[PDB]
């Protein structure tokens, strides 16, 4: 058997979908989402780490002169002098007084922990949602994970299930990213090959261990003062380091649908958005036939209490003229509101209670319990409590049905003044019929 | 590591609004957010005994 429903996103809420057929009993689900990530479909643009300079000794010639090198190495920069004196710690040092020079030598590379602290940078272009959906049905819980998209298949004791497409496809990072630790940011970094000192991204290597750095820390190489042995040199500072004190904040203190932001296999995971559509394909040996079903007649319901709190609020009672006890499956053929627990047990007297949930004044839903249906009409009052610790398990709807005590002044105020205009146009249809002929 | 944790804050329920009360003992941070179609990010380093809404 086939059946397709929708249910809202949002985290802990059991949704109740109905199955009728021919020549069997009705039989509600119980679906109810209790996880959902979102991970983006990442790509390394680079890496970036906390630089090392490394100042060598710097090495004189007493006599001689020497010469530069041009090495190979990321921010290399070296070069001689002229004649120095160098007057180390007792008396001289090279026992002349000019034409001995100083070869000073400095280069920048990667850290030593930049395996192990790191800012990372990807790319958001697509991104595949997952999901940890529970089934309840008859006497059967189970708890299974799919892939949400349009294809993806599941089975789930004797049935099978698939998730259709998510409505949306927004995300709440952007084409940029930028993991250190545990704070992903969404901020557009500098793309490779172009980085600027003091700002993220100075040093940048295109994975975790490779060759081939980049850096352009704005190394400059001065010459030394009068007569101690010293490598002078100026360097704009460690981004790295300010980017950990002037970051703001993260992209978790700052996340729209109000959805936590983990790190370590990037993701984005209970977010808040849209709807997700289902399949059902539940066998014929799930049901049950209608002879072995209680038959149920004469039903009539009575309220009692309907506050408008978000929890569920609201007690009904229902009467009816049965023949036999068994286990119907009750629902509500409305989204006004929306009955608990869905599995009520019949008995031999005629009474049974039931917990709905409301969020307008005047509710006009109705309720069919084993292939027999009613209707409810309420007077409810508004609760007390202006912050509540909880979420929402009504839907959003307000408004009055046609026959609230609300609505029943509108048509006694319509009723009144239009059945008074049609009596002043039937003056005027009598006047133009009988005086433009006389 | 290991880092204390701040006092519980005292608050006071109002219609669409909550009065929260703060005690701080060295300078400690505050974030709030709306977790619904557009987030409102408001951010500060507490020091003092204030009252925010
Ligand atoms: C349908 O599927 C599930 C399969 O697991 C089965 O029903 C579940 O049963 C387990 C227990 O066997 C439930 O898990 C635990 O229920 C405890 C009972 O709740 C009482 O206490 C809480 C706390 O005061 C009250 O709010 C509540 O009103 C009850 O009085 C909870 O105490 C457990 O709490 C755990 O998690 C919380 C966080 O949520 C922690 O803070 C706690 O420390 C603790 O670790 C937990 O909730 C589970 O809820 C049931 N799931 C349902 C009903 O969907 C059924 O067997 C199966 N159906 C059939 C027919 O077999």
């Amino acid at each position: 058997y086939e059946h397709t429903a929708t249910i809202p996103n949002v985290v802990g809420f059991p949704y109740k979908a109905h199955i009728e057929r021919n020549g069997f009993s009705p039989m509600t689900l119980q679906l109810e989402v209790l996880g959902t990530s979102l991970e983006p479909t990442l790509n390394l643009e680079y890496i970036t780490c906390e630089y090392k300079t490394v100042v060598p000794s710097p090495y004189i010639k007493c006599c001689g002169t020497s010469e530069c090198r041009s090495m190979e190495r990321p921010d290399y920069q070296c070069q001689v002098y002229t004649g120095v004196y160098p007057f180390m710690w007792g008396g001289a040092y090279c026992f002349c007084d000019t034409e001995n020079t100083q070869l000073s030598e400095a280069y920048v590379d990667r850290s030593d922990v930049c395996k192990h602290d790191h800012a990372a940078a990807y790319k958001a272009h697509t991104a595949a949602m997952k999901a940890t959906i529970r089934i309840s049905y008859g006497n059967l819980n189970q708890t299974t994970t799919a892939f949400v998209n349009g294809e993806h298949t599941v089975t789930v004791g004797g049935s099978r299930f698939t998730f259709g497409p998510i409505s949306t496809a927004w995300t709440p990072f952007d084409n940029k990213i930028v993991v250190y630790k545990n704070d992903v940011y969404n901020q557009d970094f500098p793309p490779y090959g172009s980085g600027q000192p003091g700002r993220f991204g100075d040093i940048q290597s295109r994975t975790v261990e490779s060759k081939d750095l980049y850096a352009n820390t704005a190394l400059k190489l001065s010459r030394p003062s009068s007569g101690t042995v010293h490598v002078p040199y100026t360097q704009t500072p460690s981004s790295f380091k300010y980017w950990i004190k002037e970051r703001g904040t993260s992209l978790n203190d700052k996340a729209p649908f109000g959805c936590v932001i983990k790190t370590n296999p990037v993701r984005a995971e209970n977010c808040a958005v849209g709807n997700i559509p289902v399949s059902m394909d539940i066998p014929d040996t799930a049901f049950t036939r209608v002879i072995d079903a209680p038959a149920v007649t004469n039903l009539e319901c009575q309220v009692a209490v309907c506050t408008h709190s978000s929890d569920f609020g609201g007690i009904a009672t229902l009467t009816f003229k049965t023949d036999k006890p068994g286990k119907c499956a009750v629902h509500s053929h409305s989204n006004v509101a929306t009955i608990q627990e869905a599995a009520v047990d019949i008995k031999t007297d005629g009474k049974i209670t039931l917990h709905f949930s409301t969020a307008s004044a005047s509710p006009a839903f109705k309720v069919s319990v084993c292939s027999a249906k009613t209707t409810c009409m309420a007077a409810c009052e508004p609760p007390k409590d202006h912050i509540v610790p909880y979420g929402a398990s009504h839907n959003n709807q307000v408004f009055p049905d046609m026959s609230g005590t609300a609505m029943t002044w509108v048509q006694r105020v319509a009723g009144g003044l239009g059945g008074l205009t049609l009596a002043a146009v039937a003056v005027l249809i009598l006047v133009t019929c009988v005086t433009m002929r006389r | 590591c290991r880092v204390p944790v701040a006092r519980a804050p005292g608050v006071t329920y109002g219609k669409r609004e909550l009065t929260v009360k703060l005690h701080p003992d060295h300078p400690t941070l505050l974030t709030y957010r709306s977790l619904g179609a557009d987030p409102r990010p408001y951010e500060e380093w507490i020091d003092r005994y204030v009252e925010r809404t």
